[PDB]
């Protein structure tokens, strides 16, 4: 119990001393025991899906829940949880004459939220009727809206 | 912010008022109708209640002295007297309960002497309920006290 | 008798009583401002300085801060009872102090006001009462688990014996959505990063930086006077600048419209939840209605689950039963004696629950041990007319 | 052998019914306690 | 008010009941005795 | 700035993802408010130390810490003990030198509050109102007739 | 423990799953805990009657 | 970088759960050598290099 937090608060001085890359990816701190117990294989036999569909769904609705239950150190995933992939063409890029570093500027703009304020807002007139939150930009919700990225 | 073309200064209160003001104008409290802050301290899961509020004033009494003009302070929703009423009934109980008791041993043993004995047996009794108690963790809570008195 | 006297006397946990400190919330309909909250803070207030001075010592209003959580819409105000002494009736005591006082804001008001004696007990633990919690557990919004939980609501109140169910405060007010049209934007010549910190720095707030002020550094905020903020007409009034030296105003790229969203999204374990505080019936009890609403939220639509003197006594009383006996055998040995004793048990008790049973007591938990301890002495008493006897 | 066995205490009833009857059970072993050494003592020493 | 109307009603019928009345007293006679 | 729906899954939910690993807990909860303020609540096993217990559940939100949106980073992120009740609650009002209900809740929060909190084991202390800072008030007028933004 | 409650957590996923979605368990520790407290128990229980 | 081994560029939303988006090429211009120079980079001059 106290083992892990003096290696995980030392780390953490040594956190803004590494790539940015690294530091939005998965930093863990856990209990190590190299053996599995339980290992709950999950297939499909009516509606079929790919070894792909299942890995996120079992990781979208259960991986959360089992780790944190009952003193689970750390769940492995056999596979991957799903993610908005993305297939760069090269030769389509230069016949309009762009890079990969336009298109990612381009996902870093157009799919994003915004914190816009409110109607009626902290300190008002005093007399105001109504107060109500704004909405802004909004995280893009599937494919289709991801292909129409400008 | 800017200097236009003919040398003409614009600065940051030309565009903008600028007051010290909150920080945030959410919130906003009135003592009996009148305008005032004030400080709303929570528990810690586990800490000591009554030893904490006590500490409370501890901290505060040295603030107290360098207020300026006209800046007093004043007690709403306060635990604390409520511990000292508790106690004070509880212990009035206990003395009652042994006097009481003192009658009724002198009704049935007119020897003096005689009610004297149970009479001095139970002061003693209690106490060490006191020290067996604080030796396996208890305190004097609202429950051990009706457990001297029950 | 003595069991009749028992199953029909019902169970509490620990009894409400005075602590010279009540208090009383607030909370406004949709989208309710501070000077409209304010209004009514200070008729709270006052029936409290004016129609209770021999009972109030001191208010402490505060303007949009309920124990739901914050808004314009909530709102509080601590009392502080002046002393015991000079507070002498029940009518000058809690239980009636918060009676005619809820009776008044149900009254003379327009929005939700209530009052209550601090549970002295814990948060949990009411007693015929409960927390229940309806879960989206497949890939539904929160718009339909919205119309699951007034399904849920709907079905209970339908047919309650009874049941007194509703909500938690998710009041669902509207909000003003902007969109920007993004092929717009950059024809007219302007990022989309400035277009989004000129509606957020302006309309919001935006932390910039800290600044020293007699000591202590605080921080410094940026934003724009209140009328130029405060309806959706004035979102044209803030004109940016585009990449060719020129003013652009948000109606150009803007489009202006309403939506119906919801002011807080409660998320219980992972998942989007909703949230509902029914109570048990007059007649029932917890266990009752607890299992009669499992069924209830079983007989929703899919893709929607849920997820929630004590059941301790059955089984610690039955080791009152073992280790009385064995004792009753340490000194006693014969199957005489173990007997003798399992009887005055109930020569008392039927005595303890008659003066609770007739006053307005319940089987709380100083009554529970009161029960004990008049075995205790219910044992002593017979266990010298047989040591002694024998 | 009817304190200790109810105080087995349980949920958010634990110091609850727990503290309820060992305050007590404590108490019946110092007034035992003192029912056979002081009380005695005492009572030899000057009754009448 | 709740821990002593609790025991109040439980002393008055446990001890004027036991001491007189009913059982402790008419336990040993058909506990000790009655068959063995 | 951040409405119900911006806060529910750029904080909210990106912390209930990286929220596991820990031992002794039943459940977990949250609210995500339109005022742009998320809180999670953590409910452990009965006995359990609120000591460690702490620790546990801030040295993996620290692992989300750079999933965040960077004005959350430099906003108040906490970790405290909750107990949904106060117990003193110290008003503070002005009689002689009359000052506003601001004026008082800067000196308050510049003076007393720092050291409460910290003072025999205050899990967290509220403010009823707030400190004082430099304050803008950007006229949109103004700024257009110079020709800027904020 | 853990592996007990790795169950009970998973026991309420189980019936909100889609068409054809099912579990099944390989590696698995449980079993063999379950038997050598039933070979042991055994022996108890023969070395009495011996 | 973000073409033969991905890059982290932002979270979406899908279905509830906030998940990511990556972006890298398809499979068949990142499997050899030679295909390093399909990739044209864009050079202040406005015009592709390889
Ligand atoms: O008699 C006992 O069992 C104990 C007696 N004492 C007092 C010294 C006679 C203790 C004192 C303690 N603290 C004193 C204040 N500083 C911290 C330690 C303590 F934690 C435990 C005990 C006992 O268990």
């Amino acid at each position: 119990d106290i083992a892990q937090v003096q290696v995980q608060n030392k780390l953490q001085l040594a956190m803004p001393l590494l790539p940015q890359e690294v530091q939005q990816q998965g930093v863990s701190v856990e209990k190590s025991s190299s053996s599995f117990l339980m290992v709950v294989g999950v297939i499909n036999t009516d509606g079929t899906m790919t070894q792909e569909d299942i890995s996120d769904y079992v990781a979208a609705n259960m991986k959360d829940a089992i780790s944190r239950t009952s003193g689970v150190g750390d769940v492995q995933l056999f596979g991957s949880q799903y993610a908005m992939r993305i297939w760069m063409n090269p030769n389509e890029l230069n016949k309009f004459q762009l890079t990969p570093v336009d298109v990612i500027t381009a996902i870093k703009a157009q799919n994003a939220q915004v914190a816009a304020g409110q109607l009626g807002g902290t300190p008002p007139v005093k007399g105001q009727q109504l107060n109500a939150s704004i909405i802004a930009q909004t995280r893009l919700t599937s494919t289709e809206e991801f292909g129409k990225i400008l | 912010l800017k200097v236009n073309q003919d040398g003409s200064r614009v600065l940051l209160r030309d565009v903008a008022k600028i007051e010290l003001g909150g920080e945030n104008y959410d919130i906003i409290a009135e003592f009996n109708g009148q305008p005032a802050s004030g400080l709303g301290i929570k528990l810690a899961t586990g800490a000591n209640a009554l030893d904490t509020a006590a500490a409370i004033r501890a901290e505060l009494a040295k603030m107290e002295p360098f207020f300026p003009s006209g800046l007093k302070i004043v007690y709403p929703y306060d635990t604390t007297p409520f511990v000292k009423i508790s106690i004070h009934e509880v212990v009035k109980t206990l003395v009652e309960a042994i006097i009481l008791v003192f009658l009724v041993m002198y009704l049935f043993l007119q020897n003096f002497r005689a009610t004297l004995i149970p009479t001095i047996a139970v002061p003693v009794v209690l106490l060490g309920t006191f020290a067996v108690l604080a030796a396996f963790g208890f305190s004097i809570n609202t429950l051990t006290m009706f457990g001297m008195v029950l | 008798g003595m069991a009749y006297l028992f199953v029909r006397l019902p169970s509490s946990f620990l009894p409400d009583e005075d602590q010279g400190v009540f208090m009383t919330m607030v909370q406004l309909p949709a989208g309710a401002t501070q000077e409209r909250t304010q209004k009514v803070l200070n008729e709270v207030t006052h029936y409290y300085l004016t129609k209770e001075k021999n009972n109030v010592e001191s208010v402490f209003a505060v303007n949009g801060f309920g124990f739901a959580g914050r808004g314009q819409n909530t709102g509080i105000a601590f009392v502080s009872l002046k002393d015991w002494a000079d507070r002498p009736g029940e009518e000058n005591k809690v239980e009636a102090i918060t009676m005619r006082a809820t009776r008044a804001f149900s009254q003379i008001k327009d929005a939700m006001v209530f009052a209550f004696n601090l549970p002295a007990i814990v948060e949990l633990g009411t007693a015929t009462g409960f927390d229940f919690e309806l879960i989206d557990q497949a890939g539904l919004g929160h718009e339909k688990l919205t119309q699951a939980r007034n399904q849920l609501l709907a079905e209970a109140a339908k047919h309650p014996m009874l049941t007194s169910v509703r909500p938690n405060g998710l009041e669902d007010t509207p909000q003003f959505k902007i969109d920007i049209d993004q092929e717009k934007a950059q024809a007219l010549g302007v990022s989309i990063n400035d277009i989004n910190t000129t509606l957020g720095a302006a309309w919001g707030g935006s932390y910039v930086n800290d600044f020293i002020d007699r000591g202590r550094v605080k921080k410094v905020y940026v934003m724009s006077e209140a009328k130029y903020r405060m309806l959706p007409d004035d979102i044209g009034d803030w004109y940016v600048r585009a990449a060719d030296g020129q003013m652009v105003p948000f109606s150009a790229f803007s489009s202006s419209r309403w939506e119906y969203g919801s002011p807080r999204l409660e998320r219980y374990n992972g998942l989007p939840s909703m949230e509902i505080l029914g109570q048990a019936a007059p007649g029932k009890s917890t266990g009752e209605a607890m299992e009669l609403m499992e069924q209830l939220a079983s007989k929703l639509p899919t893709g929607v689950g849920y997820d929630w003197s004590g059941n301790q006594a059955p089984s610690l009383y039955a080791i009152s039963l073992i280790v009385v006996f064995l004792c009753l055998a340490a000194l006693y040995e014969s199957w005489s004696i173990p007997f003798s004793v399992m009887l005055v048990v109930p020569l008392g008790v039927i005595g303890a629950l008659l003066a609770a049973t007739f006053r307005g007591l319940t089987n709380d938990v100083y009554f529970q041990v009161g029960l004990l301890t008049t075995i205790g002495l219910s044992a002593k008493n017979a266990i010298l007319i047989v040591e002694f006897a024998k | 052998a009817v304190f200790v066995p109810m105080a087995f205490f349980g949920g958010s009833t634990g110091a609850i019914y727990r503290q309820f009857s060992i305050t007590i059970v404590s108490a019946m072993a110092l007034s035992v306690l003192v029912a056979l050494i002081l009380t005695p003592a005492l009572c030899a020493t000057m009754l009448k | 008010n709740a821990v002593g109307t609790g025991v109040m009603g439980g002393m008055v019928t446990a001890t004027v009941l036991a001491i007189f009345f009913v059982p402790v007293f008419f336990v040993v006679v058909r506990r000790r005795f009655s068959r063995k | 700035g951040a409405d119900a729906k911006t806060v529910q899954d750029t904080v909210t939910q990106v912390i209930e993802q990286n929220m596991n690993g820990i031992d002794n807990l039943m459940y977990m909860s949250s609210n995500s408010d339109s005022t742009g303020t998320v809180q999670i609540t953590l409910t452990f096993e009965s006995g359990t130390d609120a000591d460690i217990a702490q620790v546990q559940v801030q040295n993996k939100l620290q692992l989300a810490m750079p999933l965040l949106p960077q004005e959350v980073q430099q906003q108040g992120v906490s970790v405290e003990k909750s107990s949904s009740s106060f117990l003193m609650v110290v008003g503070v009002i002005n009689t002689d030198g009359t000052m506003t209900q601001e004026d008082i809740s800067d000196y308050v929060a510049a003076n007393m509050k720092d050291a409460i909190s910290r003072t025999s084991g205050v899990g967290d202390v509220q403010l009823f109102g707030s400190q004082y800072a430099m304050r803008i008030w950007m006229n949109p007028n103004e700024l257009n007739k110079f020709q800027l933004t904020p």
